[PDB]
Order: C-alpha cells, then sequence, then structure tokens
C-alpha cells in the first residue's frame, strides 16, 4: 500500500520479528538484509 | 516480559466438574475480543 519505505520495513522486521525468529526451534544465525532504526544526529560543521 | 515482549502472567483454573481444555478454550475466545496489538500465549504446566 506504499505507506512504509525500505528503511521503515527494515526497522519493523529488526524490532518486532528478528528476535523471535532467532529464538525459534532449529534456527542458528539470522542475518537482517537492512538495519534497525537508531536516533540519528546528523551534525552540521558550519552551525557547530 | 515473555519471549522478549512486555507481558502480564495470569493464573486460573477450571470450575468444579469442567476440564482444563474447556477453561483454556474460553480464555482463547476472551483473548481474541481484546484491543488491537494485544496477543497471548500458554507457559509452564499449560505449555505441557
Amino acid at each position: 500500500d506504499g505507506t512504509m519505505t525500505q528503511e521503515d520495513i527494515s526497522d519493523y522486521v529488526a524490532a518486532n520479528m528478528k528476535d523471535a525468529i532467532s529464538r525459534t526451534s532449529g534456527v542458528g544465525d539470522v542475518q537482517l538484509f537492512g538495519s534497525q532504526y537508531a536516533m540519528r544526529i546528523w551534525m552540521n560543521p558550519n552551525e557547530l | 516480559r515473555y519471549n522478549g515482549l512486555p507481558s502480564m502472567e495470569i493464573l486460573g483454573q477450571a470450575a468444579p466438574g469442567k476440564s482444563t481444555g474447556e477453561a483454556m478454550e474460553l480464555m482463547e475466545q476472551l483473548a481474541s475480543k481484546l484491543p488491537t496489538g494485544v496477543g497471548y500465549d500458554w507457559t509452564g504446566m499449560s505449555y505441557q
């Protein structure tokens, strides 16, 4: 429905799916094809 | 927390005469009519 971006889908999987899948029966390592959201502080050197 | 998610453990039992299966089936029915984003699961003796 084009309400969630690539970065938004990656967060939801990382935050609400990955942990449970990684603890699932017979599952070894789990690799996220993306990244979980973090609080990004994009600094401006001119304003600093 | 249960399986890495916020939870609240609820104890209980079947009334005189009725079995554990019937009591659990009703809890599953009552749990389905709860607000959006509220799930459930069985643990300990109920898991077995």
